[PDB]
């Protein structure tokens, strides 16, 4: 059915979902509506693997069972530059403190 | 006599969803 | 359509407006007739919160088997105060 | 008591299906509307049950009594079997509020006598101490029942 994702670049994380049958290209469209960047200026990744515009999210490995509402799949995002290469960079979230003793 | 529920006592079964 | 939530360390979480209304606190803030500052909530907590929005919207009034909403022990307290604060 | 089983003496074959990640405790409300526990169901398991038409059942997490749903509602009532067709009681988790879910996790890790040693806003100590209770639930479902009957 639907796949639930987290599209991330730097310190930005987009929470969204799409049909497992929809394409990487259509996903780029969703990103464009939010970050105002054309699909041909976007790079989407599943880990370190660049995702081809033509493949469906299912063919990329994003399945309802691997990308659920409570644990969305991470989609890496990088933007194109005029004459420079922007390395895929997802800033890590913060970390919680030590688990209190009474909870150990 | 008031008849209360009771278990036949058979082999429980796994739900394939799991 | 979408609303932007900012965590304490500067991460920005962009979520569908409808999903964000899962939060009573946010819902009351957005009626009138978007960017919201939640700088007292860390990114590791706020990310989980957004996942809850998706979860809630996807599974309410749903006949399918509902998966457990996972909460790691180390974030329980913070998430609890956040949930209490965001009323969801 | 408005909430209670009827002594119909009319057998109804039921099948409890624990489609939740919890150990499920099926609770039968007897003829006086009193809660009676039955053998628990391990996560993702099913079991055949000989109940009767008009009996009431509710289900909770065996160890915490957190509320659960059966066929998406609070109560399950066996009906007469249509053509040897068993009646299904699909037990699932409800969509808990984020707050309730966090309260569950905390309660499962900290001993009650320690709740107050936690560094959280005062109000939450009481919320933690107010753990799910079947009796209170019945009283609540009772008044909810009365409202839905004007």
């Amino acid at each position: 059915m639907d796949v639930f994702l987290m599209i991330r670049r730097h310190k930005t994380t987009i929470f969204t979902d799409a049909k497992e049958s929809s394409t990487v290209f259509e996903l780029k469209r969703i990103v464009e509506g939010i970050l105002k960047r054309p699909p041909d200026e976007q790079r989407l990744y599943k880990d370190d693997q660049l995702l081809d515009d033509g493949k469906t999210l299912g063919e990329c490995g994003f399945t309802s069972q691997t990308a659920r509402p409570q644990a969305p799949a991470t989609v890496g995002l990088a933007f194109r530059a005029d004459d420079t290469f922007e390395a895929l960079c997802i800033e890590p979230f913060s970390s919680p403190p030590e688990l209190p003793d009474v909870m150990k | 006599e008031m008849l209360a529920p009771y278990i036949p006592m058979d082999d429980d079964f796994q739900l394939r969803s799991f | 359509m979408y609303v932007k939530l900012i965590s304490s360390d500067g991460h920005e979480f962009i979520v569908k407006r409808e999903h964000a209304l899962t939060s009573g606190t946010i819902k009351a803030m957005l009626s009138g007739p978007n960017e919201v500052n939640f700088r007292e909530i860390p990114s590791h907590v706020l990310s989980k919160v957004c996942m809850y929005f998706t979860y809630k919207v996807r599974y309410t009034n749903s006949s399918t088997e509902i998966p457990e909403f996972p909460i790691a022990p180390e974030i329980a307290l913070e998430l609890l105060m956040a949930a209490n604060f965001l009323d969801c | 008591p408005v909430l209670r089983s009827v002594n119909s003496r009319e057998p109804s074959q039921v099948i409890f299906c624990n489609r939740s990640p919890r150990v499920v405790l099926p609770v039968w409300l007897n003829f006086d509307g009193e809660p009676q526990p039955y053998p628990t169901l391990p996560p993702g398991t099913g079991r055949r049950i000989h109940s009767y038409r008009g009996h009431l059942w509710l289900f909770r997490d065996a160890g915490t009594h957190d509320g659960l749903l059966v066929n998406q509602t609070e109560l399950f009532v066996p009906s007469l079997n249509v053509d040897g067709q068993p009646i299904f009681a699909n037990i699932t988790l409800p969509v808990y509020t984020l707050k309730e879910r966090c309260l569950q996790v905390v309660r499962s890790l900290v001993k009650p006598e320690n709740y107050r040693r936690l560094d959280i806003v005062r109000s939450l100590y009481e919320d933690l101490e107010d753990h799910p209770n079947v009796q209170k639930d019945l009283e609540r479902l009772t008044q909810e029942r009365i409202a839905h009957q004007r």
